[PDB]
RNA sequence: UGGUUCGUGGAGCCAUGGGGGAAUCUGGGCGGACCACCGCCUAAGGCUAAGUACUCCGGGUGACCGAUAGCGCACCAGUAC
RNA sequence: GAGCUAGCCCUGGCCAGGGUGAAGCUGGGGUGAGACCCAGUGGAGGCCCGAACCGGUGGGGGAUGCAAACCCCUCGGAUGA
RNA sequence: GAAUGCCGGCAUGAGUAACGAUAAAGAGGGUGAGAAUCCCUCUCGCCGUAAGCCCAAGGGUUCCUACGCAAUGGUCGUCAGCGUAGGGUUAGGCGGGACCUAAGGUGAAGCCGAAAGGCGUAGCCGAAGGGCAGCCGGUUAAUAUUCCGGCCCUUCCCGCAGGUGCGAUGGGGGGACGCUCUAGGCUAGGGGGACCGGAGCCAUGGACGAGCCCGGCCAGAAGCGCAGGGUGGGAGGUAGGCAAAUCCGCCUCCCAACAAGCUCUGCGUGGUGGGGAAGCCCGGGUGACAACCCCCCGAAGCCAGGGAGCCAAGAAAAGCCUCUAAGCACAACCUGCGGGAACCCGUACCGCAAACCGACACAGGUGGGCGGGUGCAAGAGCACUCAGGCGCGCGGGAGAACCCUCGCCAAGGAACUCUGCAAGUUGGCCCCGUAACUUCGGGAGAAGGGGUGCUCCCUGGGGUGAUGAGCCCCGGGGAGCCGCAGUGAACAGGCUCUGGCGACUGUUUACCAAAAACACAGCUCUCUGCGAACUCGUAAGAGGAGGUAUAGGGAGCGACGCUUGCCCGGUGCCGGAAGGUCAAGGGGAGGGGUGCAAGCCCCGAACCGAAGCCCCGGUGAACGGCGGCCGUAACUAUAACGGUCCUAAGGUAGCGAAAUUCCUUGUCGGGUAAGUUCCGACCUGCACGAAAAGCGUAACGACCGGAGCGCUGUCUCGGCGAGGGACCCGGUGAAAUUGAACUGGCCGUGAAGAUGCGGCCUACCCGUGGCAGGACGAAAAGACCCCGUGGAGCUUUACUGCAGCC
RNA sequence: UGGGAGAGGGUGGUGGAAUUCCCGGAGUAGCGGUGAAAUGCGCAGAUACCGGGAGGAACGCCGAUGGCGAAGGCAGCCAC
RNA sequence: CCGAGGGUAGGGCCCGUGACUGGGGCGAAGUCGUAACAAGGUAGCUGUACCGGAAGGUGCGGCUGGAU
RNA sequence: GCGGGGUGGAGCAGCCUGGUAGCUCGUCGGGCUCAUAACCCGAAGGUCGUCGGUUCAAAUCCGGCCCCCGCAACCA
């Protein structure tokens, strides 16, 4: 639920936060944080591979389950709800009657205080975990492996969720975040239901400082450039692209498709994605 | 204003000295030259 | 594809990155596509002085210089700067 | 060669003083319950004025300079990209 | 003899410019061969959030003392950061190492690359971060938390005593963390005292005073006191913390809880050890048996790992504590006490500068700490001033033009000019009051105005203390006094109306552009299913991301409001298992060379044969494009209407002489006495138009227009005055330039602009201050133009290759 | 106090019919559409037929000249 | 002290006027088409939305003041 | 300066490739209609801007001249 400021500075006319509601614990779990490693978008070459990234807010690396058949049959009860600063979801606390401590990413629904299992026979309820063909056709699920033991891979974005359609063989078939049909082998692990904090993309960052923060460093157009910098540099005064619109690097980059046509997947994908 | 000769001990015996000559390839052409031509010094006067 | 005088040429020979893949003398390579005949040679292991090149070094000698010349330096010079 | 300069990484440091007074909270009013209104509290912000600090707008000077970019007056930012 | 030749030497400009901040000097006395310049004294001025003091970096003897003055010092020099010599830097506790980790670097395993080499886990290296035990005073010409004095503390070794399941590079706890705001109590620091100590002072009209002037503390172990931080206790189960575990984690039970206890730190006290002014007398002696007390103000520092709120969610590892494993339990570890042991490097001096970076003793640049007092609302602002430090390494005169910086100016008041450029004006605080418009915040310090000193009387509330006195903090009312003037000096907005562009705060061409350019939140298209796409790399490997479509790349547009029309024929991209074309390869009709022959050898048609291209579609917030002629209405004029040609389709809404309009100062209206600009309209838009977005938009702008008020030396139109120069004298003494020079005017001539040729005219020889018309004056082998089968950046449906991709 | 009828309203669930699209099968020269046609779709295998899948919307028969609500309006089925 | 009024500054209401612009009423015999009245030749009307020289057209829902 | 145009009354073919003037509208006569238009049936009208040349022959090919739109006019 978006909050809102009054417009007593230009930027906070739009600009808007998430309400942290569901958050019940403000400072990690010690022995489950490491350091990230802030890249500035460079490679071990010192090169920049990835431009218009550095300078955002320190942060922690929270070590989260992806392989929840770590565990299988020991149940877990949801200690707390934490702010997660690497990644959009947020992420709950579990206290294994193990004695064991984890984090998962937090599902929505999720409440404080309750029980999460996962395995083959574990109930279909919000935040258990099973391979996917012991779950009910029609379930929305998330935090998909693609393939088996290899970690959870899909659908861990805020909101997202991914559908299982039916089964075939060995296989699953899921409509993924994306709208793609994909098959997904039955051995894999899935959470039932979706990941919370469906609101974050109605999030309004308001100005530039924001960007800033998030390690978003300012984006210049190629139109901008010059000839030696881009295929749209120069032009005397304003110039409308005059070529086919470009990247840097000289490739075209509306419709150009670039998955790799002899790609093996290829096989697994049903239907390429909508919209 | 600020000019570029911002003397830097640490930052002087580093770059141009003795051992990262010897490292490297062509850090190691500079020591044989400059023997070669008789330099009374190979590696750039810092106190350490 | 390289080497050779040979830049695809009638293009052999020597070498070899890829594919196919023998034989032991009645075996095999060469003589400038290729074939016959007539000859030369014995691949896929290896070693081998001398005659040849050079001059940091030492000596000998100049129709070589003679301090703006001769080495950058005749002198505390690869120095001072 | 990044001891200048540009970006990023790690780890430290700095920003006089004054002004404006968001959300929330409290009390009061209001209503079926609400929204909401008022007062107090509160202390938000690429908010306001202005030193340090970072700049370099206009003018004057300087022009074999004090200076291979400086000086004087004026001016921009100053809790933030 | 010439090459703007090379190297060296010496001229000219010239006794010329200059002598490096306009903070400023004068005299007396010394020294010496020599003194504006060295030393001393008195007077004067300058800095005082420094121009004072302490660190760090960098520098490297420059430090102290003696003896010197050739050169260095912009003059001088007896002086010096200069020459010569001697001396000088003292640590278990300060900083670094014998401790730890960060980025990063390196790198047993391992991976990759023609060679060289590139990666890479652990590990190792790596600091201004973590960790770790010394404070006060004295002493030297020069070092001092280092030497000395006093009082404290750490680690290692060995020993004794008491205690304990001892033991680790392994397990766990802890270390351990942001931004803003902030409580209580303290300390640093400061103000005052009618109290305490002190050499003295009474002036020039008054004062022997509850007078003036000076000072009134610092460190400290245990204990104690005040203020804080940290921390529950016991028990049963236990499958997790990669072996074990009594620890830690999880579950249950009892008790505790805004406490208390235990523990740790700050502050106060504290045995003890120190310090101690003015003034006088010669760094010292006295003062002095110095006194060392009370009240107030009070931190951003301390208690600290405190508290609250917020979102952008805030290092690691060791020391330390606990658990155990081998092992060992004559051991070993913990605690207390004792003796012994305790290494290497730095330490001088400069340090916002004459010792560092700028070729210079250069008005520039250089990170951290302390930075006193009074007044001005506050403050690190401003003025003066303490401690302390300086007067800036040429001076002395003169009192011209002109230049710089500064002050004032009759009447007028933008008439100046491209432009109010510049300079006036305004200016702080308190109160009154405040418009269009608006996104309801704002616009707003709108605008405009009143007040402001000093004296006496009355009174209200807060802090400390005690509730009172005292001190300190906010005030309220009444009556008066003086001046031209009360933020009396210094610091401190001119305002309003209306357009264009850009939403906004930001960013940029270091050193001629700060802008309307870039960025920006926001909108759209498109790619990407994860060993992602994309990027760097030959590769391995990295980034993307320890992310997963509410995500990541690419592109355009650029808050927000209302919107974004028509064309898919060409180019692009996307879809299309057909068809056409199509390379190597397959296939081998049919030939050919050679041989006696088996054979060996070469060419080779039909036919099968990918991607690409062709072909059929789709697709505009993909590249892009969005007509011409003729006629027509009952005044005229103009055409809602029609005809026909062409196109893939003929520009919609909105806007329009515009940052776009050539003709152009279009035409009309507004403003003005007058308006090529401005504003509002009209529409034949040379040549607007809808995400290279269209039309608007409150707020914002050192952006660019136009107008008005205020006020002015901008101007009519100039005058006077100040200081620094210019000028004169003493000292030191450059520069570009320069064929040589005995270097005049006119009118002609001349390669067409003559001091130099002709004719005439004029002119005694040589300087100094000035002015710039000429010497086609200086500077720079024109940066425009052309030429060279000269070069370089950039583009593409120029050519030909290559990476990459299929 | 005891009873009744009802598409009254709100929430969560859920059933079958049909249309479209996608994959498989079988099959050939047209389908579609109109007043008549043309555009369009189809030998790159359409239409018509069968099996499978995905998805949205609306609830045939009951149904009425019916019922409920203050009006706008309310219709598969189930529970609250 | 108050005080007619004068002056400086900023507001509010009304009236008059203004390049140009918007639709409106009216005017014996203009141009374009034919929307409505008959099922008016697509039943009409309607709120709204979008489009078009023009009356109007179309979408969604509503009314009978709809013919048979 | 370079480019393309001028043909029944209107707007366009024919010009390249010499002999053949064509398309829609309009106009004139008739028809349907009470009447007009729409609609149906017939028909007329161009010597090709002009002058000159090549040719057996010129709208056509080559030269002037008249005219009409269009593009260009840059470096200082
Ligand atoms: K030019
Ligand atoms: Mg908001
Ligand atoms: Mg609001
Ligand atoms: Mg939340
Ligand atoms: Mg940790
Ligand atoms: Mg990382
Ligand atoms: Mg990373
Ligand atoms: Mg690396
Ligand atoms: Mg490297
Ligand atoms: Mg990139
Ligand atoms: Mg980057
Ligand atoms: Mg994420
Ligand atoms: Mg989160
Ligand atoms: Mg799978
Ligand atoms: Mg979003
Ligand atoms: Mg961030
Ligand atoms: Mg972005
Ligand atoms: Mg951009
Ligand atoms: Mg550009
Ligand atoms: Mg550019
Ligand atoms: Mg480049
Ligand atoms: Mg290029
Ligand atoms: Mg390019
Ligand atoms: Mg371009
Ligand atoms: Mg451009
Ligand atoms: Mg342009
Ligand atoms: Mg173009
Ligand atoms: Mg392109
Ligand atoms: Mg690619
Ligand atoms: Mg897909
Ligand atoms: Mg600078
Ligand atoms: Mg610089
Ligand atoms: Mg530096
Ligand atoms: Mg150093
Ligand atoms: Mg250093
Ligand atoms: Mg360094
Ligand atoms: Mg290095
Ligand atoms: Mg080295
Ligand atoms: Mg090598
Ligand atoms: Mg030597
Ligand atoms: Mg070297
Ligand atoms: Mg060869
Ligand atoms: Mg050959
Ligand atoms: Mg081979
Ligand atoms: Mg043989
Ligand atoms: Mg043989
Ligand atoms: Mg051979
Ligand atoms: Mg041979
Ligand atoms: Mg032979
Ligand atoms: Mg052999
Ligand atoms: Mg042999
Ligand atoms: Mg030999
Ligand atoms: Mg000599
Ligand atoms: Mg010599
Ligand atoms: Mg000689
Ligand atoms: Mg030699
Ligand atoms: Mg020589
Ligand atoms: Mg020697
Ligand atoms: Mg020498
Ligand atoms: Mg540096
Ligand atoms: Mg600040
Ligand atoms: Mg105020
Ligand atoms: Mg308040
Ligand atoms: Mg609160
Ligand atoms: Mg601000
Ligand atoms: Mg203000
Ligand atoms: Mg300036
Ligand atoms: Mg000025
Ligand atoms: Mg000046
Ligand atoms: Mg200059
Ligand atoms: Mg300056
Ligand atoms: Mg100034
Ligand atoms: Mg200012
Ligand atoms: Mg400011
Ligand atoms: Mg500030
Ligand atoms: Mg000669
Ligand atoms: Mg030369
Ligand atoms: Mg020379
Ligand atoms: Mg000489
Ligand atoms: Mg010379
Ligand atoms: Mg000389
Ligand atoms: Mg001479
Ligand atoms: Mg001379
Ligand atoms: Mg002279
Ligand atoms: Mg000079
Ligand atoms: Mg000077
Ligand atoms: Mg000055
Ligand atoms: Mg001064
Ligand atoms: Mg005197
Ligand atoms: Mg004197
Ligand atoms: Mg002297
Ligand atoms: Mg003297
Ligand atoms: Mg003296
Ligand atoms: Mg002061
Ligand atoms: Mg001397
Ligand atoms: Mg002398
Ligand atoms: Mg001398
Ligand atoms: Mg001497
Ligand atoms: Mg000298
Ligand atoms: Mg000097
Ligand atoms: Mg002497
Ligand atoms: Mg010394
Ligand atoms: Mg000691
Ligand atoms: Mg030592
Ligand atoms: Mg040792
Ligand atoms: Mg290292
Ligand atoms: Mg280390
Ligand atoms: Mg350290
Ligand atoms: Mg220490
Ligand atoms: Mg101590
Ligand atoms: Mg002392
Ligand atoms: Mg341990
Ligand atoms: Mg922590
Ligand atoms: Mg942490
Ligand atoms: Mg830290
Ligand atoms: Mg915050
Ligand atoms: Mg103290
Ligand atoms: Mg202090
Ligand atoms: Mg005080
Ligand atoms: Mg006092
Ligand atoms: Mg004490
Ligand atoms: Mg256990
Ligand atoms: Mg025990
Ligand atoms: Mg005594
Ligand atoms: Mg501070
Ligand atoms: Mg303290
Ligand atoms: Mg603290
Ligand atoms: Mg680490
Ligand atoms: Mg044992
Ligand atoms: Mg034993
Ligand atoms: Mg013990
Ligand atoms: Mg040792
Ligand atoms: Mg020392
Ligand atoms: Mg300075
Ligand atoms: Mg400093
Ligand atoms: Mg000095
Ligand atoms: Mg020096
Ligand atoms: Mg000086
Ligand atoms: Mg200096
Ligand atoms: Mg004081
Ligand atoms: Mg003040
Ligand atoms: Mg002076
Ligand atoms: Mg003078
Ligand atoms: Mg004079
Ligand atoms: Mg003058
Ligand atoms: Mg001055
Ligand atoms: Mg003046
Ligand atoms: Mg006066
Ligand atoms: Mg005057
Ligand atoms: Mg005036
Ligand atoms: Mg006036
Ligand atoms: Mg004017
Ligand atoms: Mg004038
Ligand atoms: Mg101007
Ligand atoms: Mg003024
Ligand atoms: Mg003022
Ligand atoms: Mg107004
Ligand atoms: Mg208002
Ligand atoms: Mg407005
Ligand atoms: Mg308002
Ligand atoms: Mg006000
Ligand atoms: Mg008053
Ligand atoms: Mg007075
Ligand atoms: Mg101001
Ligand atoms: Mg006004
Ligand atoms: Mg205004
Ligand atoms: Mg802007
Ligand atoms: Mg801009
Ligand atoms: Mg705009
Ligand atoms: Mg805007
Ligand atoms: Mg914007
Ligand atoms: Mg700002
Ligand atoms: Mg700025
Ligand atoms: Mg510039
Ligand atoms: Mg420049
Ligand atoms: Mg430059
Ligand atoms: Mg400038
Ligand atoms: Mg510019
Ligand atoms: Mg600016
Ligand atoms: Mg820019
Ligand atoms: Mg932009
Ligand atoms: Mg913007
Ligand atoms: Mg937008
Ligand atoms: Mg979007
Ligand atoms: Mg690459
Ligand atoms: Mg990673
Ligand atoms: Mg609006
Ligand atoms: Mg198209
Ligand atoms: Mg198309
Ligand atoms: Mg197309
Ligand atoms: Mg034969
Ligand atoms: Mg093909
Ligand atoms: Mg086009
Ligand atoms: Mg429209
Ligand atoms: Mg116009
Ligand atoms: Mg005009
Ligand atoms: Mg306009
Ligand atoms: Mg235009
Ligand atoms: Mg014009
Ligand atoms: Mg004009
Ligand atoms: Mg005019
Ligand atoms: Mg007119
Ligand atoms: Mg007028
Ligand atoms: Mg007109
Ligand atoms: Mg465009
Ligand atoms: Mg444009
Ligand atoms: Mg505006
Ligand atoms: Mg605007
Ligand atoms: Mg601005
Ligand atoms: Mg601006
Ligand atoms: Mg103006
Ligand atoms: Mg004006
Ligand atoms: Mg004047
Ligand atoms: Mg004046
Ligand atoms: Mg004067
Ligand atoms: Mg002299
Ligand atoms: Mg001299
Ligand atoms: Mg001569
Ligand atoms: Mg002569
Ligand atoms: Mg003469
Ligand atoms: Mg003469
Ligand atoms: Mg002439
Ligand atoms: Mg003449
Ligand atoms: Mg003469
Ligand atoms: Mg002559
Ligand atoms: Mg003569
Ligand atoms: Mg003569
Ligand atoms: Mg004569
Ligand atoms: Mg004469
Ligand atoms: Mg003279
Ligand atoms: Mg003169
Ligand atoms: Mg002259
Ligand atoms: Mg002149
Ligand atoms: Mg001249
Ligand atoms: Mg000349
Ligand atoms: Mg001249
Ligand atoms: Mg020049
Ligand atoms: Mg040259
Ligand atoms: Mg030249
Ligand atoms: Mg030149
Ligand atoms: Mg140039
Ligand atoms: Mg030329
Ligand atoms: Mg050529
Ligand atoms: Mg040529
Ligand atoms: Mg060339
Ligand atoms: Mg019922
Ligand atoms: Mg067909
Ligand atoms: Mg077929
Ligand atoms: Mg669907
Ligand atoms: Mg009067
Ligand atoms: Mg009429
Ligand atoms: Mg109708
Ligand atoms: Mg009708
Ligand atoms: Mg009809
Ligand atoms: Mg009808
Ligand atoms: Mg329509
Ligand atoms: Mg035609
Ligand atoms: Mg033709
Ligand atoms: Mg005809
Ligand atoms: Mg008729
Ligand atoms: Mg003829
Ligand atoms: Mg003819
Ligand atoms: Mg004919
Ligand atoms: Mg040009
Ligand atoms: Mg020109
Ligand atoms: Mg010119």
């Amino acid at each position: 639920a978006v909050k809102k400021f009054k417009p007593y500075t230009p930027s906070r006319r739009f600009m808007t936060v998430a309400d942290f509601s569901e958050i019940t614990k403000t400072e990690p779990e010690k022995s489950l944080v490491k350091p990230l490693k802030k890249t500035g978008g460079r490679n071990n070459q010192g090169r920049i591979t990835v431009r218009f990234r550095g300078g955002g807010h320190k942060r922690l690396y929270r070590i989260i389950d992806f392989k929840r058949w770590d565990k299988v049959g020991i149940p877990a009860k949801v200690a707390a709800i934490e702010y997660d600063p690497n990644r959009s979801a947020r992420i709950a606390l579990l206290h294994y009657v193990d004695g064991e401590k984890r984090y998962i990413i937090a599902p929505d629904g999720l409440q404080v205080g309750q029980q999460v299992v996962a395995g083959p026979d574990a109930p279909i309820q919000v935040g258990n975990a099973l391979p996917l063909r012991f779950i009910p056709v029609g379930t929305v699920v998330h935090a998909v492996e693609l393939e088996p033991k290899k970690g959870a891979k899909l659908a861990r974005a805020a909101g997202t969720s991914a559908q299982i359609q039916g089964r075939e063989g060995d296989y699953v078939i899921l409509r993924l975040p994306s709208g793609e049909l994909r098959k997904v082998h039955g051995e894999c692990y899935a959470t039932v239901g979706a990941v919370g904090n469906a609101d974050h993309k109605n999030i309004v960052l308001g100005k530039a400082g924001r960007s800033r923060w998030l390690g978003r460093r300012p984006h210049v157009r190629g139109a901008a450039m010059n000839p030696v910098d881009h295929p749209h540099g120069g032009g005397e005064g304003r110039a409308p692209r005059g070529r086919p619109p470009a990247s840097p690097w000289g490739w075209q980059t509306k419709g150009l498709k670039t998955r790799k046509r002899r790609k093996p997947s290829s096989r697994f994908i049903i239907a390429r994605r909508k919209k | 204003m600020k000019r570029t000769w911002q003397p830097n001990r640490r930052k002087r015996a580093k770059t141009h000295g003795f051992r990262a000559r010897m490292r490297t390839p062509g850090g190691r052409k500079v020591l044989k030259r400059r023997r070669q031509k008789g330099r009374w010094r190979l590696t750039p006067a810092v106190r350490k």
